[PDB]
């Protein structure tokens, strides 16, 4: 129901810290697209 | 090469639709009027929203119908119809009623036209003192917040050109409108919201996206 | 593995391998001879301009939404820049942004700071007009809100909006920097004159609007300092004015 | 300062600055033309034998004698490197094995990371036989032990004789690295083909085995993560079979 | 009652420390004279 | 990132990043031919005075005012350097001083490494003479006062005058270094022989003292060593006595 690729990340060891650190922690991640990016067929958009 | 700033904006698009009568008890229903903003058609409205500054020439086609009141009188034999559109610029004068002084001034471009022919078009040049227009202006007029006085385009009056004591017709304008030769400044984030009204930027608090199941959910390969 | 860098009589000091980010690419710029030849006459004081002028701090907790400011009318009140405000009429210029902070290694957070060209805020109730008071209030830093807010004559400042009614994960399309804990604690934008005539008065239009929005909250633990200062320092660059003679 | 590297659909990042061990001056290769020049006809298939393999991580705890993988029976399920090894009968590979691990500054621990050229293990009880299933789980990390082993068809797995009946502090002598987690927390090692003949079996015959053993035990303060995950990825080099027509 | 310049120094944040740590912090000031600096009129000191 | 020195059957490993003081910008060296050409006779032993001498190690805590060492009377029961001491009747030495410790980052601290040549010390009560055991005790270091001493005998070894009238902020005239712990914890001074005759006695004068000052006192927390250990590390250098035939 997708025929997509798919990424996912996995716990290889987990988190070592030292005393007097703040216990949980946060991973961000940013998109964008590579040189070659071809678009055809100007359309409207469907989000108004 | 489809996502050339020519090729995404360089299209036509119906922006006003009004009626007007040869003859009326109102006054105001005699002709028709359209004041020229960039924030009052929703089509063109958000692509144009991406960018901070704009500079184009535009290109105006006019679409007009008529009918005959079904009230009394049948058996007419009427010749075509005329039909006077006039453009101001920022800065003329404006009319009040079918019967002004202002539909006869030298300064006013104005257009004639019978039914029959082909659409009426005309085109208009970057009118403004200062060097582009203004989509997003964080300040005041002088005091009105977000709007300046650059950003003044004219205005489009519609009438019939008949003689004394005409026969009650009713017509309809579509205004046809089209950007020419457009550059673009300063690429802004799109519009996350619903617009609210034709001014301002006022909007209700929306979410950025939608939900799924869990954070590991992947839907299954068919 | 420090450079100090003097302006005037003003001495602070970075680190040398600190990163700059020039706006669009351009740096600021007088206009030049020729664009309005005839009676136009501009001139530029240089003098008290080109100086560090260092704001307050502000203070950075684990509930903080964020802070902004309005460029010009925070250096309203700075001095000899204050002054040439008041009594020119027209005026441009460019600005260099200095955004430090001070933090430990047993902390943990993330900044973005941005400058966003024409910031058109949105009031909070629909049928409304902003007022002035509440687009800025000088030195002080706004808040912004973590929940949607209320009354009348208020910013509808909810921190996922950016008052601007557009998402905030893509406010990265503006001139911006990341401030990570684990690494730098320093950021600096150059930031040239951009408008759509080459002067204007300075205030009656805000040319644009630094901000600065914690993405990861500010976390610690037993015996840490429960806050971080964050310090911000404009330097005007390449100013001028109308001629009065 | 990062580093990353592609190999097919895979793609991981390492640090450029980390440092490799060859495991004896030799790089992987094929074996030339004519060592069985007349009938005996080799190929390869190179598509999707260069390519990460990444098994899981382990849990790297206070109390944790080590761990083990036979090379190959852990790639036996592993896509088309396991394919390969069903449809030819004979065959060899290089490999380079990359090791990391995720700790803070607030951790301290010391492993080794050995490539054991045919360990050749023995039995807990004296007089008997190994089974195979003692030998290997696959792609799951076997169990040393810190205490003398027992029962039958059990591995005698003190980690102080790491089944082999040697002592633990000589296994320097194989291709090895250290990992000090106040210091770099990755490992790398190139390992080409060895045996006696040029090609082999892949069921029958274990070529080389990794070990990862703690010197230092693992130890932590009040509330850090009780556990490091450690992580092993497998790139196969220049792997070669038997002709099928 | 001065007529000479001053240095002062403010929080611009505030200081953020890891668990473990102690608490308080201290700064030190070092003077000194640069290259160009001249004296006149030799006369007695006020300090014995 | 580590340079290991010999000197005889000595070694010692240190930063090769380290910064090196010359005391007056005089390297160590002989007195030349020919000032006392005819009869004054002088020789060097060379062999077992170029190595390294190990003093012990002192305990800085929260309160410790600081140490010092005359030199020499500290090397004289140091092996072959404390034997040419007693045969000869006149000599002279240049020296080099390595002084290191041994922090975690958790620790906070700052030190004043300083050698005083000729540093006259005043007795404790006005009217009266200072004994010479209240001057040095040989390789133990004595100790400053953080309050004014009394008795008799006594050395008036408050800190803060240095046990020399003189106000402790100015002891930067003198070849010094500073030690912060947040940033290194080595420091080396290299000291030629300054007097005012060319070679001397051996037990009635001494040459200069190394003193050891903190000025910002170590602080630390919860479960972390309450101590830390400062090591002094000496080698003379170019010494030479006079002649025996």
């Amino acid at each position: 129901y997708t025929s997509a690729g798919n990424v996912t990340c996995w716990y290889q060891t987990g988190i070592v810290v030292p005393a007097g650190t703040p216990t949980s922690c946060s991973i961000m991640c940013f998109v964008s697209a590579c040189n070659d990016f071809s678009v055809r067929l100007l359309k409207d958009t469907p989000f108004i | 090469s489809e996502s050339s700033i020519e090729n995404f904006l360089c299209r036509s698009a119906c922006v006003y639709m009004g009626e007007y009568h040869t003859t009326n008890t109102d006054t105001s229903k005699l002709f028709a009027s359209w004041t020229i903003n960039a924030r009052r058609m929703v089509q063109m409205r958000r692509k144009l929203e991406l960018f901070t500054y704009v500079r184009f020439d535009m290109e105006v086609t006019f679409v007009i119908t008529s009918k005959q009141d079904q009230g009394t009188q049948l058996g007419q034999d009427m010749p075509p119809l005329t039909h006077q559109i006039m453009y101001i610029p920022p800065g003329g004068p404006i009319p009040k009623s079918v019967t002004d002084y202002t539909w006869q001034t030298s300064t006013n471009p104005s257009i004639f036209w019978t039914e029959g022919n082909a659409p009426p078009r005309m085109s208009i040049p970057f009118i403004s003192i200062g060097n582009a227009y203004s989509n997003f202006y964080d300040g005041w007029s002088h005091g009105v917040y977000g709007y300046n006085t650059l950003n003044h385009m004219g205005q489009i009056y519609v009438r019939h050109v008949n003689g004394s004591s005409p026969l009650p017709m009713t017509s309809t304008v579509r205004m046809y409108f089209k950007p020419k030769h457009v550059k673009v400044w300063v690429p802004r984030p799109p519009r996350l919201c619903q617009y609210k009204n034709a001014s301002t930027v006022n909007f209700t608090p929306t979410n950025i996206t939608e939900k799924r199941q869990s954070i590991n959910y992947i839907p299954e390969t068919v | 593995r420090v450079r100090s860098i003097t302006l005037g009589n003003s001495t602070i000091t970075t680190q040398e391998s600190a990163n700059v980010v020039v706006a669009y690419g351009r740096w600021p710029e007088y206009l030049k001879d020729n664009e309005a030849t005839a009676e136009d006459q501009p001139t530029q004081p240089d003098v008290a301009t080109c100086r560090f002028y260092t704001l307050e701090s502000v203070t950075w907790e684990r509930d903080s939404p964020g802070w902004w400011w309005k460029f010009p009318d925070a250096l309203k009140d700075m001095g000899l820049f204050g002054q040439n405000m008041y009594y020119h009429y027209l005026g441009r210029a460019g600005y260099t942004i200095h955004v430090q902070c001070n933090a430990s290694k047993f902390h943990q957070g993330c900044l973005m700071v941005v400058c966003v060209p024409e910031a058109e805020m949105g009031c909070s109730q629909v049928d409304g007009t902003v007022n002035e008071h509440s687009l800025s209030e000088g030195e002080t830093a706004k808040k912004f809100a973590s929940t949607s807010t209320n009354g009348t004559n208020t910013v509808q400042s909810i921190v996922t909006n950016a008052g601007m009614g557009v998402g905030v994960g893509n406010l990265t399309i503006f001139p911006h920097q990341w401030i990570n804990l684990r690494t730098n604690n320093c950021a600096t934008i150059v930031m040239p004159y951009i408008n759509n005539v080459p002067m204007d008065n300075m205030f009656r239009h805000h040319n644009f609007t630094l901000m600065i929005i914690p993405f990861v909250p500010l976390d610690y633990s037993s015996d840490s300092s429960t806050y971080v200062p964050i310090t911000v320092t404009v330097a005007p660059m390449c100013a001028e004015y109308n001629g009065l003679r």
